[PDB]
RNA sequence: AGCCGGUAGCGGGCGUGGAUCCCUGGAUGUCCGAAUGGGGGAACCCGGCCGGCGGGAACGCCGGUCACCGCGCGCGCGGGGGGAACCUGGGGAACUGAAACAUCUCAGUACCCAGAGGAGAGGAAAGAGAAAUCGACUCCCUGAGUAGCGGCGAGCGAAAGGGGACCAGCCUAAACCGUCCGGCUUGUCCGGGCGGGGUCGUGGGGCCCUCGGACCGAAUCCCCAGCCUAGCCGAAGCUGUUGGGAAGCAGCGCCAGAGAGGGUGAAAGCCCCGUAGGCGAAAGGUGGGGGGAUAGGUGAGGGUACCCGAGUACCCCGUGGUUCGUGGAGCCAUGGGGGAAUCUGGGCGGACCACCGCCUAAGGCUAAGUACUCCGGGUGACCGAUAGCGCACCAGUAC
RNA sequence: GAAUGCCGGCAUGAGUAACGAUAAAGAGGGUGAGAAUCCCUCUCGCCGUAAGCCCAAGGGUUCCUACGCAAUGGUCGUCAGCGUAGGGUUAGGCGGGACCUAAGGUGAAGCCGAAAGGCGUAGCCGAAGGGCAGCCGGUUAAUAUUCCGGCCCUUCCCGCAG
RNA sequence: CUCUAAGCACAACCUGCGGGAACCCGUACCGCAAACCGACACAGGUGGGCGGGUGCAAGAGCACUCAGGCGCGCGGGAGAA
């Protein structure tokens, strides 16, 4: 049906991501299609906030193998939404 | 879930319309990015909870695509 | 389409042939893709075990082992004895298993 | 040169015999064959211009059925032709065959 | 009655309120690909238009629509690309053989290309060819390595007839009517549509006189059986013994329209899966068979000589096809030139002529018998891991 | 039993040649089951229009960190471009695209060719050429003209004013 | 930038200011090499920029050095042909 919950899939889980959340920029792994326009959009339904900045990256997969068979995890892209002043996504000050 | 809910969550959703129908896939579909991050940070002990959600969105738009299609 | 399978968790079967033949016991469960049953206090064998949460005395446990689904005969309870399984259409037309000696239902 | 585009000739495929010999029937010995290789017979392709409800129309065809050109000129006559484009005339020219 | 694929486990669930699983129909189906809004180094990028979403105008997202080409009066319909072999058409080698080599052979094969379809081609005599005969075409056997062809070398190689498989015949053009539209050489005009008429070789049809006034029936459509895409019922054995294990050995039985075969701890008709013999479809596919509709189909003399497929027949030049390599070289086809007639016409019977016979050219369609094996099943004096497919296995992979 | 036959297995040569620039090493301390070979320190030597640094091709996780040492590494190995796992690439201004054209490619029109196809004006595509707005510093184990800080700037839309 | 045509001069453009809007892909690391081309961690091959100092006539030459980077992934002895 396309919503907001199709863009944005999970949150980074890292400590760079975590060392962002103090200037109120929060790190999402979202859809590999999705625009800056649409994170934009789907933060700002889902987490109650006004996005004022989105920087993007694509996160190629890294080639593994198990035993005789070489394989590669699927790509994914990160979001770094930057909230308006004094805003915060509770969701993710967790952590 | 139990094939008795599957039964009642058809009927149920067979009684909405499609407005109503959209607006319960936009929630179902917000609580199964809330079950992900749960999983995500190892908090879904049901992870089969995960399956059901998805199906039931599944069988919700069906319904949705039944109503705009008769 | 599906294994084929004349008996049933947890009717009562004899086991016909093989080191515990003469044994009558409850088929405790029923493996279709490898032909076999287990039945209880049948084809025990010794399985070793780490230390570990579960077995902290480490050691052996007791296991059942799986019998093949042919070694095995359902004991019909309305006549006791050991039987074939038979198809019977009941009156709503429903199929059930019946006792090739006497006529009895199995279930 | 390609096709008559009112008879569909088109060309083809012939041999080349190259002979010796006087002819049997001239009291030689025979004719033998010195050497056969394939060449191409043409149809004697030529351009018809014709003018059809005030529009040139250019006919690629066989020397052999140029007066076929100016038959369909009559048969167009009761056909209604003003306002057409000069390839949609030669259609309606080529559709009366 | 179990289940959440290969796949165990962690961690969690589902199922006699019928799950898993198998069949059928439907829904969803990112992007690329004929790929088709446009571009492009396939799976990426960039737009127009209408509608929607956000604070939304810029920005973005979602849904819809937008290529080219053909055919019919901007609207429809169709085309494109793929498919293991098979098929038809358009092109078309060479090694090799001739113990050299060029005609000839290999061979209209290999291959390229176009197209077709479950087949394709062919097909209703301008046939055969000598029987006062046969009677569409395709396919098998035979005719026959015959007749012939052939640097008469190497080699190449028919047809009629006979025995069989299958079986089926149709629509049209023209004459002459009618109508519509067009033209401006004004009409008994010419042309274009459409409709009626008509379809044959003993010739047939048109037009005008007399007379005579229902059977047949599709290859098209409907229904149905049958079949396919899951399935299901299915007889009869116990004990002792050696042994890890019985199905072996021993005792005593039993079934059989079932003693094919495979499994089970070793060697089992009766333990299991099966086998003989039976049973089965709401849905989709098929339906060449049974039934029913529709289209369609049909006389005699008599007179008239209107019509019977044109750059065609026919002749000549250059070639192909056929057994025919220029030969006495006809026949079928046709690139060039010349160029008719409508039955009192025309083609053929191997130059040609006479006679005597056969057949109706220049429009189209047509099942079945035939071919093939990507697919499914059945069966082997077929293989059994260097074999059998290149691959029994994560192979058109690694490399 | 032979085909310099085929596929495979294993021998011989042989503990032999070699171990890939003659820029070069020594010691102390540490770690570890194990140390010439890993880490730290001091001494020594070599490059220094490079053997240093930055771009572009090409390569494609080789980057950083933890845990490893069967194999790979011409020795060794506790090390590693190796194995396992986690992390890591942030742009209106850099580069490319939503801009332009070049050769060339493609190609409505048009031309030609048995078929397949060959041409072809405009147009379209086509760059490392034209055009176009960001500099300095800080920060991470690993990115930074991209995040942050300071000071600047470009285009599009809408409004106001002239 | 300038000129005008259709059109239009309730528009439209230019200048100034203000608010808003600003998408897609690359970005790690190697890169004269042990990560690229050479079957190898192979004395070979690989385009552009920076490339300090002193002396030697000059210089990107040559010698030694800065910054920076290395001692080339077998060693230890012996001191025959
Ligand atoms: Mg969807
Ligand atoms: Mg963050
Ligand atoms: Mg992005
Ligand atoms: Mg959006
Ligand atoms: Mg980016
Ligand atoms: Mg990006
Ligand atoms: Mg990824
Ligand atoms: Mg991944
Ligand atoms: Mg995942
Ligand atoms: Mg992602
Ligand atoms: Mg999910
Ligand atoms: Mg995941
Ligand atoms: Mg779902
Ligand atoms: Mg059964
Ligand atoms: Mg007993
Ligand atoms: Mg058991
Ligand atoms: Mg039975
Ligand atoms: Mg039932
Ligand atoms: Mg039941
Ligand atoms: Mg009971
Ligand atoms: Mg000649
Ligand atoms: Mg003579
Ligand atoms: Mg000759
Ligand atoms: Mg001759
Ligand atoms: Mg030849
Ligand atoms: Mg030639
Ligand atoms: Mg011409
Ligand atoms: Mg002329
Ligand atoms: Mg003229
Ligand atoms: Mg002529
Ligand atoms: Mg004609
Ligand atoms: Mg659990
Ligand atoms: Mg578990
Ligand atoms: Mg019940
Ligand atoms: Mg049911
Ligand atoms: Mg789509
Ligand atoms: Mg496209
Ligand atoms: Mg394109
Ligand atoms: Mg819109
Ligand atoms: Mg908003
Ligand atoms: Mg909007
Ligand atoms: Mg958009
Ligand atoms: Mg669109
Ligand atoms: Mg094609
Ligand atoms: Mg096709
Ligand atoms: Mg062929
Ligand atoms: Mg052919
Ligand atoms: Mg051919
Ligand atoms: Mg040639
Ligand atoms: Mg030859
Ligand atoms: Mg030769
Ligand atoms: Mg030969
Ligand atoms: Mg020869
Ligand atoms: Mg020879
Ligand atoms: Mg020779
Ligand atoms: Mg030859
Ligand atoms: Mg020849
Ligand atoms: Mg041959
Ligand atoms: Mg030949
Ligand atoms: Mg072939
Ligand atoms: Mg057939
Ligand atoms: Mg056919
Ligand atoms: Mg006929
Ligand atoms: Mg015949
Ligand atoms: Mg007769
Ligand atoms: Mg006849
Ligand atoms: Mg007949
Ligand atoms: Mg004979
Ligand atoms: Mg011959
Ligand atoms: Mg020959
Ligand atoms: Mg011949
Ligand atoms: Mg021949
Ligand atoms: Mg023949
Ligand atoms: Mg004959
Ligand atoms: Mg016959
Ligand atoms: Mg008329
Ligand atoms: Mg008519
Ligand atoms: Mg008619
Ligand atoms: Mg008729
Ligand atoms: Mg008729
Ligand atoms: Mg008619
Ligand atoms: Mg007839
Ligand atoms: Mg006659
Ligand atoms: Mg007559
Ligand atoms: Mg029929
Ligand atoms: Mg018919
Ligand atoms: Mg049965
Ligand atoms: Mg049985
Ligand atoms: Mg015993
Ligand atoms: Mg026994
Ligand atoms: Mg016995
Ligand atoms: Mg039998
Ligand atoms: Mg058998
Ligand atoms: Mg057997
Ligand atoms: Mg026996
Ligand atoms: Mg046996
Ligand atoms: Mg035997
Ligand atoms: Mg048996
Ligand atoms: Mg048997
Ligand atoms: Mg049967
Ligand atoms: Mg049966
Ligand atoms: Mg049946
Ligand atoms: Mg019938
Ligand atoms: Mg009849
Ligand atoms: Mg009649
Ligand atoms: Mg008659
Ligand atoms: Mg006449
Ligand atoms: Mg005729
Ligand atoms: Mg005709
Ligand atoms: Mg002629
Ligand atoms: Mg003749
Ligand atoms: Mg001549
Ligand atoms: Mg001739
Ligand atoms: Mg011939
Ligand atoms: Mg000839
Ligand atoms: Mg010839
Ligand atoms: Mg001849
Ligand atoms: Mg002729
Ligand atoms: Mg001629
Ligand atoms: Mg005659
Ligand atoms: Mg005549
Ligand atoms: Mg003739
Ligand atoms: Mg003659
Ligand atoms: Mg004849
Ligand atoms: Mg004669
Ligand atoms: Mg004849
Ligand atoms: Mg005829
Ligand atoms: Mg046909
Ligand atoms: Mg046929
Ligand atoms: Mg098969
Ligand atoms: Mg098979
Ligand atoms: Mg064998
Ligand atoms: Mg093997
Ligand atoms: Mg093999
Ligand atoms: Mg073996
Ligand atoms: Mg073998
Ligand atoms: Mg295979
Ligand atoms: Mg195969
Ligand atoms: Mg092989
Ligand atoms: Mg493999
Ligand atoms: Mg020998
Ligand atoms: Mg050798
Ligand atoms: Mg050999
Ligand atoms: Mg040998
Ligand atoms: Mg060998
Ligand atoms: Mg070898
Ligand atoms: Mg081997
Ligand atoms: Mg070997
Ligand atoms: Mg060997
Ligand atoms: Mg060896
Ligand atoms: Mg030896
Ligand atoms: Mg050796
Ligand atoms: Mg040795
Ligand atoms: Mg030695
Ligand atoms: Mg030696
Ligand atoms: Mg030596
Ligand atoms: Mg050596
Ligand atoms: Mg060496
Ligand atoms: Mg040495
Ligand atoms: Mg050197
Ligand atoms: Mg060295
Ligand atoms: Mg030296
Ligand atoms: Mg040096
Ligand atoms: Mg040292
Ligand atoms: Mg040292
Ligand atoms: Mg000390
Ligand atoms: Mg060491
Ligand atoms: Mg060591
Ligand atoms: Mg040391
Ligand atoms: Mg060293
Ligand atoms: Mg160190
Ligand atoms: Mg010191
Ligand atoms: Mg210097
Ligand atoms: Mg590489
Ligand atoms: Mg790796
Ligand atoms: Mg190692
Ligand atoms: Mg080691
Ligand atoms: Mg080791
Ligand atoms: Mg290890
Ligand atoms: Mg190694
Ligand atoms: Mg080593
Ligand atoms: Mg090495
Ligand atoms: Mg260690
Ligand atoms: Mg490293
Ligand atoms: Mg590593
Ligand atoms: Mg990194
Ligand atoms: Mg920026
Ligand atoms: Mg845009
Ligand atoms: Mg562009
Ligand atoms: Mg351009
Ligand atoms: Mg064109
Ligand atoms: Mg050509
Ligand atoms: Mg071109
Ligand atoms: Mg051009
Ligand atoms: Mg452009
Ligand atoms: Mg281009
Ligand atoms: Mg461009
Ligand atoms: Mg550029
Ligand atoms: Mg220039
Ligand atoms: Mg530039
Ligand atoms: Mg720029
Ligand atoms: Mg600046
Ligand atoms: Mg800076
Ligand atoms: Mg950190
Ligand atoms: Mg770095
Ligand atoms: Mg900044
Ligand atoms: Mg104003
Ligand atoms: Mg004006
Ligand atoms: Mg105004
Ligand atoms: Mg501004
Ligand atoms: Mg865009
Ligand atoms: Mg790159
Ligand atoms: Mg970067
Ligand atoms: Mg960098
Ligand atoms: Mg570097
Ligand atoms: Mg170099
Ligand atoms: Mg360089
Ligand atoms: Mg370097
Ligand atoms: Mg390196
Ligand atoms: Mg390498
Ligand atoms: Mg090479
Ligand atoms: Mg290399
Ligand atoms: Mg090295
Ligand atoms: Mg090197
Ligand atoms: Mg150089
Ligand atoms: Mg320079
Ligand atoms: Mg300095
Ligand atoms: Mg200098
Ligand atoms: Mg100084
Ligand atoms: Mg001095
Ligand atoms: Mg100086
Ligand atoms: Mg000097
Ligand atoms: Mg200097
Ligand atoms: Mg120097
Ligand atoms: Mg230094
Ligand atoms: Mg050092
Ligand atoms: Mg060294
Ligand atoms: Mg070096
Ligand atoms: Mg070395
Ligand atoms: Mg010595
Ligand atoms: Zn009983």
């Amino acid at each position: 049906m396309k919503t907001a919950y199709d863009v944005i899939l999970a949150p980074v889980l890292s400590e760079k991501a975590y060392a962002g959340f103090a200037e109120g920029k929060y790190t999402f792994w979202v859809h590999p299609k999705a625009t800056k326009t649409e994170i934009k959009n789907a933060v700002e339904t889902a987490f109650k906030v006004k996005v004022v900045k989105v920087n993007t990256l694509h996160v190629r997969g890294k080639k593994k193998r198990l035993g005789r068979y070489l394989g590669k995890r699927p790509d994914r892209k990160k979001a770094i939404v930057q909230v308006a002043p004094g805003q915060k996504i509770e969701a993710l000050e967790g952590l | 879930m139990k094939l008795s809910e599957v039964r009642k969550q058809l009927e149920e959703a067979r009684k909405l319309s499609p407005v109503e129908l959209e607006k319960l896939v936009r929630e179902k579909k917000r609580e199964l990015m809330e079950l992900r991050f749960q999983a995500s940070i190892g908090q879904l002990s049901q992870n089969h909870k995960i399956r059901d959600l998805k199906r039931q969105i599944a069988r919700l738009l069906t319904v949705l695509n039944e109503k705009r299609r008769q | 389409m599906r294994v084929k399978m004349h008996v049933k968790k947890g009717d009562t079967v004899l086991v016909a042939s093989g080191k515990y033949k003469g044994r009558v016991g409850k088929v405790k469960e029923v493996l279709p893709k490898k032909y076999a049953v287990i039945v209880e206090g049948v084809n025990i064998v010794k399985k070793a075990v780490r230390v570990s949460p579960k077995y902290p005395q480490g050691g052996f446990i007791e296991k059942e082992a799986p019998l093949h689904a042919s070694k095995v005969r359902p004991i019909c309870p309305a006549c006791g004895k050991p039987t074939r399984v038979r198809k019977k259409f009941l009156e709503n037309g429903k199929k059930i298993r019946v006792c090739a000696k006497c006529g009895g239902a199995l279930d | 040169s390609k096709v008559c585009e009112i008879s569909g000739k088109r060309p083809i495929v012939a041999n080349s015999i190259q002979r010796r010999g006087k002819a049997k029937r001239e009291g030689g010995v025979g004719k033998k064959t010195t050497g056969i290789s394939k060449r191409r017979q043409y149809p004697n392709l030529q351009k018809v211009r014709v003018r059809v409800a005030g529009q040139e129309i250019t006919f690629r065809v066989a020397a052999s059925h140029i007066p076929k050109v100016y038959e369909l000129v009559e048969r167009a006559k009761g056909l209604k032709l003003e306002g057409l484009s000069p390839k949609e005339i030669k259609k309606e020219l080529l559709k009366l065959l």
